[PDB]
């Protein structure tokens, strides 16, 4: 038997009774758990209660709108996703997103809400108790330094999440709600730069649905990288959304993951009404380089991780204007 | 603490008393004693305990008991009629997509909700449903020779072949 | 007919339907939970240790430490120095320290975190440049510099040879740590009986019989106490090819606990047992003649060799023993270091000790012959062994040898000719060749017995139980055992049950490492079927009223040779062998011939001395993304020299899944330690290959028929994994432009092979 | 229908969802696993089935497994301290107060729980407490051996 | 009286654990009756 | 329930002069033990 | 005992022997005589 704390497992059917059972202490949302269990697992986290969604009537649905926007509830699987033909039709770097996370089997359960809401990951954090009690945890969990940034100032722990960025240059808002009621934020809001405390959602909070806009004249592709074609999570990851006029650039988007404690936009506009030239994808890797803070709390390099960030976000937008 | 979990097991009905924080993998391991499903890693990393939940494969390592309340759960011990093999079954046995067996299950379990949702599949897509399927034995060419024999082997006259 | 038919293996269809009992799968419902408390220093000494708290625990059956455990175990008879628990100091984090048997998991849990033990740290070393620095703290006193051993050798003149080439060139080439990482975690399963005095182990093991002296050496019981059964297993490639700490500790709590303990681990305890492939640096110096003929060889090789000795002092040697039998090389020197380091004892893994050496052997060849204007794959013709039998200067005596062929197979079938050189930019071919033993033919332990011994048991019911104590851990060896005795019998394969590794029933056998079992216990199966033949021959020409050797069996029938009349089915031949006889129990043996077993005034030539070699060539087709740096391994086109295939399904699938296990060391697999703590230790950042890139591979069987092999055969799982890395880093290099001299050849590598080449020219 | 039944079994607490039909024997036998109590007859005719509830002796095939909730269940599997042998099992197994073994577990148990209300029985009863148990190999000659034997390790422990 | 017997269709293999004090007359037996050569069956008697 | 078991490791041990306990009775089990006629007219003992 | 089952093992490997036994056919009854097997023994058990 796998030892987990000895918590109770509530099944709401529906979101207020998912939110008023997230008010008790120590009460954690639960999606598939393709994230959240390997790590309780490994004693990350000593929940007293977890709250299952999975069983909230109507949390997976997906649909379009009446002014042609997506909305899809958290419950929805990436697998859903990944081959729901509107979605691949009109929004496919969100379809390109899902389908790159983890591996198949993750996906047919995986839910949108628990992907965007993926805790943030370091080789000095996902270890065994074992392992980390005899390094004397660290900041994010049970100890007080961070060993990666020994100033300890915060946590550097890193979002790995495929999905976040895609709907960041989507435009996509998050539809949150908690025991103050409901609320929406434009999706980039939903994450905060700091390792622990890398969610911008309060106690009793759910994220429930996401809705994307009609693309209008915008097109926008994802583009990840990793050692092995399936299961790894983004060593880099680049979603970018393009308007082009004539030879111009008149729109353009971009946001990175794999690379900061949060998934984030890069500030672009320098390259507004330019063209889309060798100087050009030069100084988009400079803007990447410069909101980018890649560091070592994965297993493979910094130097590595950062050449490709900057190189497929080259690469993503390239494969954009070229269509 | 325990409470009632009801569901379709390997096509009989259970409605047992389950902790709370029962992880599938131990309920079928330790409260059913279908040891077929293994546990080849610390958490969802393998896919050597893939079963299937409503026809897709589902990690019981990485999901709770009580999540799959109602709904219809398959083991590798489920696909055999008695003691005669499924063709998917016959399949791994007689090309070899079986070696030292571990984790055969969990890829066969895999396979079988491929081939229920796809019934021929291109080699691209096979490889795209076993992703992440660890084998340690075979370099995985004999396993997706297996699939694609299962799936001749199940597929309608009818249709293209 | 039996032999060299595509044959599903015996115990398939357990394997398909779950039905396979696995070590953890077997009911105990007595059994208590064992756990392990393991060090989180990498060095340190032991001051004290209080266990008070823990065994005062409710629930806590029993709790040892290393003062239970006074004996040491190696697998080497000559270099034991691990504890089953630590006594004096700890010398990697993960080492055993004490250990719990409880009602449950979470009371072992509990158990494990009251127990205080006081240490004193100690420096510890990561590297062998580290350990060996003068005055750094040795980890085992009688080996003060931290070496445990040196090899330096010479063969021919080397220092003439090189003074008669016409070109030579010298690369330092470096190899990753790997890890076996078989799919099924490590546990052992101890019942001790105290009413009797008797211990029963289930184990994940493929070596029952060293763990049977092991556990009856380290808690000092009578090796007739104790009963060692392998259920069926998950593999291992090497990393159970010894006793493991942990299959001890369960035997030592069971007997604390007088009970039944069943000691799971979890797969990062799985990565720290480790025994895996130690990180390598090699010096590679090749002496050529304008020809492409080679004149002189001297290599180095110094390895990280982990905490305990085990399997080093062989590792070591292998490093240069099979840098022979494969070229004709006319002088060759070999100088090599294993030394001790603060992280998990490294050990046999696939390909024991060669891998590394021949990659870098192979790579440094092809390079070379660039600069000569001479194709890879024609180097390699030219370098070929002159004539057969061929006796190497290591003193191995090769009696078949199928490369010629394999080398020709595989540039057929990748159109090597016709595409070499003239690929899309981007992608590239390689060829390399690699070969491996047949078993290691002098046994660890002089007991003067016999190298393989096979019971067949026949009695009025006409089934034929096939008793051996050889381990099937995948590969086939029960399936191969029951073809060669039935060919030998004229049965069907249906006709034979095989009872395997189960020490109270199954004649002891050495276990299933080095690639020794097709081989031996092959011959010594053949060898029974020989014997059970002899004896129902004699019964049916007596009912014949014919002459023995007039007898020919022929499916399950026993007939006068070239008579119309058919005979004697199997059946009344047994009724016939039964009179005056019952039950029938014949023995059959095999014993390597010592002029097979190195030469005597060569201290250490056993290892590498074998009957034959399999034998390897290998074209891998890849292709590198510049954006990502990213080697894609496409397919590989394989030809192996196995001397017959007994089952050319299983040739393929062994060949099959050597060759993937080369590709994951060439491509993403690779351990990483940070100050003594293990920072790969999960299947996510170990990458262990998916099917996603995994490349396709076909498989060439090519059977150069070895006199002294069972019908002819060699091994077939071992000498085709070494070549991929030498192949796939020539396609890079056609690709690309880049040599690789850092395995793996990771993105992150690539990508900075590509910028420092950008940097200059 | 199914209901809850909470029962301490062999010293573990058991929550289970047991069929109200469902007799202590089957229950025992199949849904806890525990094949030491056995069947002999087709009801409450020779004792093989007996195990005890509260410390007294209770035939499994004759009781519901619904009716012990709440209470102190031990069978056969519940007197050994892991792997060492109670002095009762001792007794029966060095007396050779068991044979084929079949109507041993039974037999123990009904010897356990005379034992534990009547530290020193007579002969008269040992065979009164067993009377109720059929045995068909050893003419009960050595059983009732075996149960002095074990009163008088138990009484000198 | 109670048999456990085991057929296995893949290999026409049969395995039995009966109640007897003769498993040679239930091998025999059972091969005759159901007409199955006797090196396709198994018996054992485990405690009785 | 006779004590067969017995009778055959005591006779062998005696034999062979070592201690009851060394030896490990395999039986009844027709694919690893030798052919019985049965347990039947008392034949046991005196035969195996 | 160990000492020997080692030497014993060079040149041997694992010993495995067979032992059997056949009544005498002057115990077999008398072949003129109608079933007369039924009753032969090679002793007989006596109670008072
Ligand atoms: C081996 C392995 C590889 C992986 N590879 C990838 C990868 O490549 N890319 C990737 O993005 N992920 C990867 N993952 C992470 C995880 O599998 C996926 O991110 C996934 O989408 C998790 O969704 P889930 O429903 O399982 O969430 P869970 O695991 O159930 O939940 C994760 C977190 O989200 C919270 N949460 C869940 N639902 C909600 C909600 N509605 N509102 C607010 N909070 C919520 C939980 O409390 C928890 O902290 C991998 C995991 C493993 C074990
Ligand atoms: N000629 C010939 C040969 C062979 N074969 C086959 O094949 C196999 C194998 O063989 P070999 O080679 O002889 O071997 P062995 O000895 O038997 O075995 C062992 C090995 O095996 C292999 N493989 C395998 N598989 C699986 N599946 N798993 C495993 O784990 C393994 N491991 C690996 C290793 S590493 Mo060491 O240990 O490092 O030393 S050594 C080793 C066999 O059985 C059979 O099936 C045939 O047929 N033929
Ligand atoms: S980044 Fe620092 S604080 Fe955050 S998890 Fe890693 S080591 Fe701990
Ligand atoms: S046991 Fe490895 S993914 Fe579940
Ligand atoms: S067959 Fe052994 S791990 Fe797949
Ligand atoms: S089984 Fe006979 S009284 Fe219960
Ligand atoms: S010992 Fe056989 S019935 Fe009692």
């Amino acid at each position: 038997m796998n030892i987990l704390t000895d918590f109770r497992t509530h099944r709401p059917a529906t979101l207020a009774d998912a939110v008023n059972a997230l008010a008790a202490e120590a009460t954690l949302p639960l999606g598939a758990g393709t994230d959240l269990l390997p790590n309780l697992r490994r004693g990350l986290g000593h929940p007293a209660a977890l709250v299952d969604l999975t069983g909230i009537d109507g949390l997976a649905t997906i649909s379009t709108l009446a002014d042609g926007s997506l909305r899809i509830g958290a419950g929805a699987t990436l697998e859903a996703i990944a081959e729901h033909d509107a979605i691949r039709t009109t929004w496919p770097a969100l379809a390109q997103a899902a389908e790159s996370v983890a591996g198949p089997t993750h996906r047919a359960a995986a839910t949108l809400g628990g992907n965007l809401c993926q805790d943030t990951r370091c080789t000095f954090y996902n270890q065994s108790e074992w392992w980390r009690s005899g390094n004397g945890y660290c900041l994010k969990y049970k100890g007080d330094k961070c060993h990666v940034i020994v100033k300890s100032d915060r946590c550097y722990a890193t979002y790995h999440g495929d999905v976040a960025p895609a709907l960041m240059v989507l435009d996509a808002r998050a539809e949150i709600v908690g025991p103050a009621g409901k609320r929406t934020v434009p999706v980039a809001q939903l994450f905060r730069e700091s390792g622990a405390e890398h969610l911008t959602l309060e106690k009793g909070e759910l994220l429930a649905a996401i809705e994307v806009p009609p693309t209008g004249a915008w097109s926008a592709a994802y583009s990840k990288v990793r050692i092995r074609d399936a299961v790894d999570f983004p060593l880099a990851g680049v979603a970018a959304a393009l308007q082009r006029d004539g030879d111009r650039i008149a729109g353009l988007r971009v946001a990175i993951t794999g690379s900061n404690s949060a998934p984030l936009m890069v500030p672009v506009d320098a390259l507004l009404g330019g063209n889309w030239d060798d100087a050009a994808a030069e100084t988009l890797a400079q803007l990447v380089r410069k909101t980018s803070n890649v560091l070592r709390t994965t297993i493979t390099g910094v130097k590595y991780r950062r050449r490709v960030l900057l190189a497929i976000s080259r690469k993503v937008v390239d494969q954009l204007w070229e269509a | 603490m325990k409470n009632i979990l009801r569901l379709t097991l390997n096509g009989r009905a259970r409605e047992d008393l389950v902790p709370d924080n029962m992880l599938l993998l131990d309920y079928l391991r330790e409260t059913v004693g279908l040891t077929g499903t293994k546990q080849g890693c610390d958490g969802g990393e393998c896919g050597a305990c893939t079963v299937l939940v409503d026809d897709r494969p589902r990690l019981a390592c990485s999901t709770l008991a009580h999540q799959v309340a109602g709904k219809k759960v398959e083991t590798v011990e489920s696909l055999a009629t008695q003691g005669t093999l499924s063709k998917l079954q016959a399949a791994f046995h007689e090309k070899l997509g079986t070696q030292c067996g571990f984790c055969t299950p969990g890829m066969i379990m895999a396979s079988e909700a491929l081939l229920r949702k796809n019934p021929s599949p291109s080699r691209d897509e096979i490889k795209a449903a076993l992703a992440g399927n660890l084998c340690r034995c075979t370099g995985y060419v004999k396993i997706i020779k297996s699939v694609e024999t299962a799936a001749a082997a199940r597929l309608c006259e009818e249709g293209a072949r | 007919g039996t032999v060299g038919v595509r044959t599903p293996l015996v115990d398939g269809v357990e394997k398909v339907t779950g039905k396979a009992k696995y070590t953890a799968d077997i009911a105990a419902p007595d059994a208590l939970v064992g756990r392990i408390l393991r060090s989180p220093h990498a060095h340190a000494r032991i001051l004290a240790i209080d266990t008070s708290a823990a065994e005062a625990l409710e629930g806590v059956i029993a709790v040892c430490t290393g003062a239970e455990t006074p004996v040491p175990f190696g697998v080497l008879p000559i270099a034991e120095n691990e504890y089953p628990l630590a006594r004096d100091k700890v010398r990697y984090r993960g080492d055993p320290v004490a250990a719990v048997a409880a009602i449950d998991e979470v009371t072992a849990e509990k158990a494990l975190a009251l127990i205080k033990v006081d240490y004193e740290v100690l420096p510890a070393y990561m590297t062998p440049k580290a350990a060996m620095k003068a005055g750094a703290i040795a980890l085992h006193d009688d080996k003060p510099n931290n070496i445990l051993r040196e090899v330096h050798a010479e063969f021919g003149d080397v220092a003439a040879a090189f003074a008669e080439a016409d070109l030579i060139r010298e690369k330092t080439y470096t190899f990753a740590e790997v890890n076996h990482v078989h799919m099924e975690l490590n546990a052992t399963l101890a019942e001790y009986d105290p009413v009797r005095d008797m211990l029963t182990l289930n184990t994940t093991t493929q070596v029952p019989y060293y763990v049977h002296l092991k556990v009856a050496a380290c808690l000092q019981m009578d090796s007739a106490r104790i009963r060692v059964i392998k259920p069926f297993l998950g593999g291992g490639f090497g990393a159970r090819t010894e006793a493991l700490h942990f299959e001890i500790i369960a035997g030592l709590l069971a007997r604390k606990a007088k009970g039944t303990v069943r000691l799971l681990q979890t797969r990062e305890e799985t990565f720290i047992a480790h025994r895996g492939r130690p990180w390598t640096e090699v010096k590679m110096k090749i002496g050529l003649k304008k020809d492409g003929k080679i004149a002189a060889l001297a290599l180095e090789a110094t390895q990280a060799g982990g905490a305990y000795a085990g399997y080093g002092i062989i590792t070591i040697l292998y490093t240069g023993a099979l840098m022979h039998g494969l070229y004709h090389i006319p002088a060759i020197k070999h100088d090599a270091w294993r030394v001790y380091t603060n992280t998990p004892p490294c050990g046999a893994m696939r390909g024991h000790g060669t891998v590394d050496t021949r990659a870098a052997f192979e790579a440094l060849l092809t390079e070379m012959g660039e600069e000569l204007g001479i194709d890879s794959l024609k180097i390699r013709q030219i370098n070929m062994l002159p004539q057969i039998p061929y006796v190497t200067m290591y003193a191995q005596r090769v009696m078949s040898y199928g490369v010629p062929e394999c080398l020709e197979k595989v540039k057929a079938a990748s159109g090597w000719e016709e595409r070499k050189g003239k690929l899309p930019k981007g992608r590239g071919l390689g060829i390399a060749l690699s070969h491996f033993v047949s078993g290691t033919s002098t046994p660890k332990h002089w007991t003067g017995e016999p190298h393989a011994t096979v019971n067949l048991k026949l009695d009025f019911d006409g089934g034929i139980t096939l008793l051996t104590g050889a381990a099937d851990i995948g590969q086939g060896s029960n399936t191969m055992a029951s073809q060669v005795a039935a060919e030998v019998l004229g049965v069907r394969l249906s006709r034979i049950r095989v009872i395997s590794a189960d020490s109270a029933l199954t004649p002891k056998d050495n276990g299933s490492y080095s690639s020794r079992v097709t081989f031996m216990v092959g011959n010594a199966s053949i060898s029974a079927a020989e014997e059970l033949k002899g004896v129902l021959v004699k019964a049916a020409a007596k009912k014949l009223d014919a002459r023995e050797e007039d007898i020919e069996v022929i499916d399950e029938m026993f007939m006068v040779s070239g008579s119309q009349d058919p005979g004697l089915s199997f059946q009344e031949v047994v009724k016939a062998a039964m009179v005056d006889s019952g039950t029938i129990t014949v023995k059959g043996t095999y014993t390597c011939p010592t002029e097979f077993q190195g030469d005597k005034k060569i201290r250490g030539s056993a290892i590498g001395a074998t009957m034959g070699f399999c034998y390897a060539a290998q074209v891998v087709e890849a292709s590198v993304d510049e954006i990502t740096g990213k080697v894609t391994a496409h397919k590989v086109w394989v030809a192996v020299d196995v001397g017959k295939a007994l089952n050319p399904l299983a040739v393929e699938g062994q060949t099959q899944g050597g060759v993937w296990m080369g590709m994951g060391q060439a491509l993403s697999e690779e351990t990483v330690y940070d100050n003594g703590r293990m920072v790969h230790g999960n299947i996510l950042d170990y990458r262990v290959p998916t099917i996603v890139e995994s490349p396709d591979i076909e498989v060439i069987i090519v059977e150069s028929m070895d006199p002294n092999g069972p019908f002819g055969a060699k091994e077939a799982s071992e000498g085709m994994l070494a070549g991929f890395l030498p192949a796939i880093h020539e396609a890079v290099y056609e690709a690309v432009g880049v040599r690789a001299t850092d395995f793996p050849l990771s993105p992150d590598r690539i990508t900075e092979l590509l910028d420092a080449k950008e940097a200059a020219a």
